């Protein structure tokens, strides 16, 4: 039990109640094993409102602090995976990668038409949005323009507008950078700072259901 | 584009 | 005297994109082949808000009556699955099924919570729910309860209140008690007079993509 542990996990594509399953399975194994922390690999271009916020929730119940990463470069966390980001512990980004753009709507037409939801709820949405980010000490006047203006932002604006912590290249990257920093919200009632010296990386493969799943929704 | 909603 | 064309398809589980392609698919066939109508065989619990609307569309654009049947006893046509109901040609109901229960709701949570809907996603569905029923001489004070009561009723009472058409235990009863009756909503802008004497019933299969995602569901 003297070890120090941080675990990675991949989750990529639509945020769908499968998706719910996919980070309470990964976070469920990094807490039994007392990990510093797990890392998640996140590639979203979309997904639901639902499936988004038990993520955000099961993410503030974790016994462990969890790091939202937009990885590999080409990667964005756009849509429900902004969410995602602004209720974790931390969030790094890789170079060429996305956050933003997180406009709710009703969903598709047959057309492939953009079907808009009333105002009101665009404006519970921005409640929302605000909400994550100001319990998290983050810039909630950009978190609402990832709403009302569709905005989108690289890394390094992230970091500048005070979004995210890190911009890293790879883990080893984000382990050093992010040594001796303090999770944005707490965990089990604390603010921890992470102690990533010495620390073994245990990665968590994606299973075959997870990536038969995530194939077909691709389609 | 977060997608909204369904009922029960 | 001619022999009319009846295609009978069966569409089951969440109401999903997947759900739509089905509607799809099925009513296509029955279009191109000249049928008189397609009876769906329905068993919903639920499902996504943007695909239940464009199946109401797609049912709205088809070039021949479209038959919901709440079939096989024990089914629901709930949640989602009133509103494509409603917004059909004709709705019949076998014994023991439901229809109704359509209080919208953000989602279902971890433990047992549910996400409540803001009064502005309610209200909206109220006047959608409401139009439907109007457009296809149905109850709508009864409908509006679907939602604001959470209200659901047997076959029986569906018929009472003036939601649907019929009441049959299977195809047979379903095209005797039918026939004659007009569609409760126009195909191409006519109310059309059912005509089912001399039928041929064609049962439609699913697809193997249509029976590989519900065989993943089933899991
Ligand atoms: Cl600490």
């Amino acid at each position: 039990l003297a070890k120090n542990i941080v675990y990675v996990a991949q989750i990529k594509g639509q945020i769908t109640s499968y998706t719910y399953d996919q980070f309470d399975r990964y976070i469920t194994i990094a807490e039994q094993d007392n990990a510093e922390a797990i890392i998640i690999e996140l590639d979203t271009p979309g997904g639901r409102a639902d499936a988004m916020m038990n993520i955000v929730q099961r993410i503030q119940q974790s016994k462990i602090p969890v790091i939202i990463y937009v990885y590999p470069p080409g990667a964005s966390a756009a849509s429900a995976g902004t969410y995602i980001a602004l209720g974790s512990h931390l969030i790094a980004m890789a170079p060429g990668t996305s956050i933003g753009a997180c406009r709710p709507i009703l969903g598709y037409s047959q057309n492939g038409s953009i079907i808009e939801a009333p105002p009101a709820i665009t404006n519970y949405f921005i409640a929302y949005i605000k909400s994550l980010a100001q319990e998290s000490g983050r810039n909630a006047t950009i978190a609402e323009e990832f709403i009302t203006k569709d905005l989108s932002l690289t890394p390094e604006e992230a970091l500048k507008y005070g979004v995210i912590e890190v911009v890293a290249r790879d883990i080893n990257e984000l382990l050093k950078k992010s040594n001796g920093m303090k999770t944005k919200i707490p965990v089990n009632g604390r603010y921890v700072t992470l102690n990533f010296t010495n620390v073994e990386v245990r990665y968590l493969a994606p299973s075959f259901k997870d990536k038969l799943i995530s194939y077909i929704t691709d389609l | 584009n977060v997608i909204v909603l369904m009922l029960p």
